[PDB]
RNA sequence: CUAAGCCGCCCGGUGGAUGGCUCGGCUCGGGGCGCCGACGAAGGGCGUGGCAAGCUGCGAUAAGCCCCGGCGAGGCGCAGGCAGCCGUCGAACCGGGGAUUCCCGAAUGGGACCUCCCGCGGCUUAUGCCGCACUCCGGGGUUUAUCCC
RNA sequence: CUCGCGGGUGAAGCCGAAGUCCGCUGGAACGCGGCGCCGGAGAGGGUGAUAGCCCCGUAGGCGUAAGCCCGCAGGGUCUC
RNA sequence: ACCGAUAGCGAACUAGUACCGUGAGGGAAAGCUGAAAAGCACCCCGGGAGGGGGGUGAAAAGAGCCUGAAACCGGGCGGCG
RNA sequence: ACCCGAAACCGGUCGAUCUAGCCCGGGGCAGGGUGAAGUCCCUCAACCGAGGGAUGGAGGCCCGCUAGGGGUGCUGAUGUGCAGUUCGCUCCCGUGACCCCGGGCUAGGGGUGAAAGGCCAAUCGAGGCCGGAGAUAGCUGGUUCCCGCCGAAUCAUCCCG
RNA sequence: GUAAGGUCCGGUGGAGCCGCCGGUAUCGCGGAUCCUGCCGGGAGUAGCAGCGUAGUCGGGUGAGAAUCCCGACCGCCGGAGGGGCCAGGGUUCCACGGCAAUGGUCGUCAGCCGUGGGUUAGUCGGUCCUAACCCCGCCCGUAACUCGGCGCGGGGGAAAGGGAAACGGGUUUAUAUUCCCGUACCGCGGGGGUAGGUGCGGCAACGCAAGCCCGGAGGGUGACGCCUCGGGGUAGGCGGACCGGCCGAUGAGGCCGGCUAAGCGUAUAAGCCCGGGGAGUGCCGUAAUGGCGAGAACCGGGUGAAAGCGCGAAUGGCCCCCCCGUUAGGGGGGUUCCGCCGAUCCCUGGGGCCCGUGAAAAGCCCUCCGGGAAUUCCGAUCCCCCGCGACCGUACCGAGAACCGACACAGGUGCCCCUGGGUGAGAAGCCUAAGGCGUGUCGGGGGAAACCCGGCCGAGGGAACUCGGCAAACUGGCCCCGUAACUUCGGGAGAAGGGGUGCCUGCGGGUGCGUAACCCGCAGGUCGCAGUGACUAGGGGGGCCCGACUGUUUAAUAAAAACACAGGUCCCAGCUAGCCCGAAAGGGUUUGUACUGGGGCCGACGCCUGCCCAGUGCCGGUAUGUGAAGCCCGGGUACAACCGGGUGAAGCACCGGUAAACGGCGGGGGUAACUAUAACCCUCUUAAGGUAGCGAAAUUCCUUGUCGGUUAAAUGCCGACCUGCAUGAAUGGCGUAACGAGGUCCCCGCUGUCCCCGGCCGGGGCCCGGCGAAACCUCUGCCUGGCGCGCAUGCCAGGGACC
RNA sequence: GGGGCCAAGGGUGGGGGUGUUCACCCAUUAAAGGGGAACGUGAGCUGGGUUUAGACCGUCGUGAGACAGGUCGGAUGCUA
RNA sequence: AAUAGGCGGCCGUCGAGGGCUCGGGUAGAAGACCCGGUUGAUAGGGCGGGGAUGUAAGCGGGAAGGGUCAACCGACCCGCUUAGUCCGCCGCCCCUAAUCGCCCGAG
């Protein structure tokens, strides 16, 4: 294989095409899931992919119907329940 | 002859520089402009450990917006908020200058001038006494047992360095010691002069022995100043 | 080691390169400059009393 | 060698082309006198300069 | 009428000395002539001939293009060939003046592990043309940025 | 200084005398023997041998655009 | 009153060329047919390269080309063996 | 200064594709064994305790012709070699102070060195290239035609002689 | 002509040359291990072996065949000699036409010669980002620069790091993820609709098309070490059924084919959440660690990978059959299931380790802030359609012939990435399938020797060999019993030592739904000399020296007792410090701060580390003497030079500390004669006289010291004595488990090391056909006794000798 | 047995420590002789000692270092 | 053996004798040497003798056991079987090849 496929950076899959040959497909590894910004406990909601897998899709599908997203629920009623008591 | 080590240090070659971009930063006080008449207050954010420190460091958010890396005091905790200014309260991990300090307190992280951002006790598991406090001058003792005056403006840190004890346990393993010195590229392993050749080394040689007492002038010049240093006495006593 | 063994790492990249301006292939690629005649590290040639090789090219020695 | 730049591929080429043996019109018009040139090259004895 | 072998002469081979030749060197009193470059130099890279590889000459108009003058019938470089073409409306050649003149190169709008790539402002319908390095001098304007002209 | 005029110099370049007579040798006469000529030209070279007279040239002369120099004439400035 | 192709500049010639070294840099060898190509038409042999006849030229000077020395090699002759 | 020969000294430049060190980014090491910390279980007794059984995978740990790396003995083959340091048998490390690759930096009285005066492009008790330079020597070698006439010396004094 | 040489005759040659006088000069060669060119003997000899010993038969081509081509047979590699592809090479790639030269022989062949060709991209890579690092401008230094440098501003820097998007089939002599066909995706721009601007379902986790444009901020992702284990999946493999084909005996059985890409749609596992619920004389769970009023069992749900499934897709590929077959072609069939193993290839979670903490930025997604346009209007991240997408690389080898090493070099680069079946723990060895090759390229002959290299065997003895058991030999895998001194309690240890091992018949057990797969036992029968039968595959034990160990070293004669190491101890330094580079500017340590930075020595561990500061060093003081310039005072000079004196820093003189600083640690007489001989003892003597230990030592000259053990025999080895020429305590002393290709002695076993050598095999040697050198060479080449520069093939006298 | 004469045809061996020649010792034996041949014999072998480059100990030297003082390792080319 | 010998026989003043070629070893590195060559047992082949291993393939029977206690499988054992295989040893038999041909040679 080419020294750029020899990096272990590549997913390497032995695959036999439908006219009997064995060839070598390689792909880039996924990206690792979201995580909360206060406790670093993964997140809901926002699906796992590349660039071009995230920007496949429409933008209520990658990210949950609820204020502030990029934190999990326990943080997220944490701190509505503080800036409320804040205000008063 | 040839150069020593000491002599081939001074050129700043790769062999001898500090990897100075593994680490997390220097360690340095907000300018002292902020920290005068005014009280600031921030948020612990984490606590990582420095590659070359030989202490852990910590990350300090303030309410003014700025982000800053301090040398975290043993017990210093997560989420804990600190002040630094004249008004802190006396409490591990809060800045104050040297007059607002208490006499009898562990200090450290010292400025040597106010505002040059700490110089003194920064090692790990070290920390100073402060022993008198005057209009002119405040007293210190370091970490080496002297006692040193410095200005009563200049800034301490109320605790102990994190991280003491450190020598408790031997390294046992050469590996050991290879990782421990690699980590800031210090000189290892370590030749002896005595074994090195004459053209090499003022004490080199075929047989194995100083030639001339180990003990060398303060006034000697550039690339003789081996042995013992300008020593007072030697020997154990 | 030393010898014929030695000879044979050779497959690295090379470490003169033609050189824009003189044309030799004189050029440090790794350091950036031409080891000729001073491309890439002076505006001037590199010309040296000592050398005859700038006369060869003209016949003017 | 797989990859080139075009600058190093075109010299090659122009030492490719002048890779040849003398023409035979010309040998005949200088009357056996014109037969070689200094640019004759084999790929695995003599090799190039760059 | 001795097999190998040895010395001398003749013939032949191998070799390239000697001799003769010389469009090349070397050295000189005297005489002539002595700087090129941002209006882009010198040095290079790459192309260019019907058959063309090297040298030489030229630059996509590429062993060449145009104009006044000299010569007067051949000419198409070193370079003895094939086929063709150019010339009396004056060629080839020669003195003078013009046109073209790729890329790198002080290289200069910005970059070079490959003499190859990537831009921004005006005009231009578009093709396309011009300007844009740094350190200064004499000036103008404003945003007073040492920013623009 | 030249709206003007005259001259000198200044490229490629042009002119520039006299045997190619008889016999011999020779593949081929520039050679040999005989008879002639020019010459301010008998320096040198080429030409199928070694040539003053076969050719180039040489001794001596001529021409030349641009440019350069000098002068005439006229118009100005300055110095004592 | 310089040298005459191992000389004279390194280069009389496709010479600072071919070629050596990563690189500074280093750097050769190599001139001559004949007046005129008139550069051998045709025949025999050979797979060919070439060989033998026959032609050109005053002379092969035959392109592996002016003269062709010495060393060396093969044959013939004289002497010894 | 009749001609050739030194080791060496000095100036300016060129080299870390070999090799030494360090930095940034990467690839790799079949199979098996032993069994540290840690976490326990069961039985008989109970004032003490004793016995039995598991789990756990640590190590500059062990065996290992895995790959890869090294080079002890035969003083083996070869020794105008396959090779200007190679081949065979035997042997050693083989999860670590491990092996290898691409991009960089350190340049000569200097670099680099787990220190052998080792390594710095087949060169190292001071690299290479050109220049000073045709350096110098009381030391070694060489010095080209013929005839004719005469024809020595290695002994005294002085010289780092 | 004495001669250096001159001149004639015969032949070749085809164009210049000479006598004499006078000048001039790169003016005369056998040597310089001289220089350049050419050519001899060695020689038709060596080499064309060793690490992979490969060819034979029939046919074809051609003038010519061991060497070129086809078929069969026989072989080699088969965790690489197979497949892919970097760097480097640069046409070596393909076809046709050839053999003058090249190829270790030949050649019709070729990586060779000639003539024509060949590399096609929006998706692969460069191009973009930044890392270590580098350059340019300002500035500073330098006499100066093309030289050195901190700080500011700018740029560059990876073809294996980050990083938008394509995968099957077909086509050419040579290109294909690039050409053709089929089916897709990405970025930009445009057209028509729609969601939204102005919308909903869930308690919730969340499900949703869920407004457009400009600017900013935050979060996430990009984004990461090492060791180790569980779960899910896929390649690949195995067994069985069935349909075609081949072989086999048209028996049994064996072998071959039975295939499915991107893209699009589709969801669960672990992990993490969200509602209900309210426990302990405790329940729950894992391979393991573990979790619970800071909310467990238990009942529901949300989000969430690799995969599988459907379309793509059977008109494609594969296998088989038939008709036409003079060339050229045309059609018909099938391509289906079950079970098991299972990765080093993917996904996903635990746990453990660090005096070691294992990158950045571009890019992408989401959220939040301000600002702008929008109502017969604005408008998508949703659906359909259309247009555009630049520049450069792309052939081939990729190495026992396409790279580097002068080579078709047994080296190095690249073994850089990948691997069917059996035996087996195994990527071991051996055999074998696929794939490749007979080009690790000179062939033929032979009782055709001697001898050499590589291999096998050897009666009786068993180290008698030798410096030395060098080399060789013994043992060997697995299971079960058993296991010493010593010890740092971990080890030593696989110590040592003993028994078993094949095949067949039949049962039992573990996990398992299984009569699938793997593994562990039992009883009986039986064969051989031998059952880990080939292959694979430790010999062992006891003393001593040195070094604690793993590790490193003289590339190319030394691998070690040398170096390093963790540990011990000493010295300097509070920061504008200490140490160091430099001409300076500036800089390394330093993004550092005494648990730190720098500088010596010893060197794990256990017990210890005694005396001496007179000397040489270093440090502190320096009352006092000396002590340069400068300054002051007097003399001198119409002014100076010059002379005398005073002040006089550092440094020396002087005084004190300091030996884990350099070093040192002596020497004569007599005794206590309950013999003789020892220190108790008294006299010079220095700074003090060597303490604990160890001692004929890697230190001992005499020396093979003396005594004891080992042998028949001991210049050895071990134990002891002390007369230590010339041991000794951090240039450390003594001891020491484990460790070692280190040196050394002994014991059992073993053997061709030896007595004492003899057989056999393969390759050379030898002969025949080819290619075809080099080292070296004054000419030559028989001896005895002599002379001689003192050891003659060559001289003298003899002797002998065909080539 | 001791001493001597003629006589060189033949024999004159195997082992232990040590690199050893030599010397000493052991068991046999008729005896277990001394020497020359470039201290015969490395284009025949081996490489233990000696005598380079590495390292340790003792002594001497301020030091680099040295020791006919010990000690471990340390290359043997060939086509007649 | 340089005094380079003696004797018997055959040949010459076309020709005695010999070499290559042929089948094999009492021999051998090439040369050389020795036996045989149709005046024949030299080698091959056929047959027989002697020897070396150790009882072939095939068939029938038995076999610890299993098996529907049937068919059938089964390591191994017994009989045909001093077997089978092989012989770089010997004897007999001209069936095959030892043929054809070329060359030197004193006068
Ligand atoms: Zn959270
Ligand atoms: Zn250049």
């Amino acid at each position: 294989m080419k020294p750029m496929y020899r990096s272990r950076s590549w997913r390497r899959k032995y695959v036999r095409t439908p006219g009997g040959r064995v060839v070598i497909h390689f792909e880039r590894k996924k990206p690792k899931i979201a995580h909360c910004a206060m406790c670093g406990r993964p997140l809901n909601g926002i699906p796992r992919g590349r660039p071009v897998e995230m920007r496949k899709l429409p933008k209520t599908k990658k990210r949950p119907e609820r204020p502030m997203p990029h934190l999990c629920p326990r943080c997220m009623r944490k701190v509505m329940k503080e800036q409320i008591r804040a205000q008063l | 002859g040839k150069s020593l080590i000491q002599q081939r240090r001074g050129k700043g070659s790769p062999t001898f520089k500090s990897p100075s971009h593994r680490f997390r930063g220097a360690v340095k006080y907000i300018p002292l402009n902020y920290t005068q008449e005014k009280t600031l207050r921030g948020v612990v954010e984490e606590i990582m450990h420095d590659p070359g420190r030989t202490a852990p460091v910590a990350r300090v958010k303030f309410e003014n917006g700025i982000e800053k890396l301090i040398i975290a005091p043993e017990g210093l905790l997560v989420g804990q908020e600190i002040y630094i200014g004249p008004d802190a309260p006396i409490a591990v991990g809060n800045t104050l200058p040297l007059a607002k300090i208490p006499e009898g307190t562990y200090v450290y992280n010292i400025e040597g001038i106010p505002g040059d951002g700490g110089k003194y006790v920064r090692a790990g598991g070290t920390y100073a006494l402060v022993v008198s406090r005057e209009p002119d001058k405040v007293i210190v003792q370091l970490p080496s047992g002297e006692l040193k005056a410095f200005n009563p403006m200049c800034r301490a840190t109320i605790g102990v360095v994190a991280g003491g004890g450190r020598l408790e346990k031997p390294l046992v393993k050469a590996g050991k010691a290879y990782y421990k010195y690699k980590a800031r590229n210090k000189f290892w392993p370590t030749p002896r002069g005595v074994k090195m050749n004459a053209v090499n080394h003022p004490f080199g040689g075929k047989e194995h022995h100083p030639g001339k007492p180990t003990t060398t002038s303060r006034r000697a010049p550039p690339g003789r100043k081996v042995g013992h240093i300008a020593a007072r006495r030697t020997g154990r006593r | 080691g030393s010898g014929t063994a030695t000879f044979g790492k050779r497959n690295s990249t090379p470490t003169h390169i033609r050189c824009r301006r003189c044309g030799r292939v004189s050029y440090n690629v790794k350091k950036g400059y031409c080891a000729a005649c001073g491309f890439g590290r002076s505006r001037r040639l590199r010309k040296y009393r000592w050398s005859k090789k700038w006369k060869k090219k003209k016949n003017a020695h | 060698a797989r990859n080139k730049p075009l600058a190093k591929k075109l010299r090659l080429a122009k030492a490719l082309k002048q890779n040849r043996r003398v023409p035979v019109w010309v040998i005949v018009k200088t009357n056996r006198r014109v037969l070689t040139h200094p640019k004759r090259r084999y790929w695995r004895r003599t090799k190039l300069k760059e």
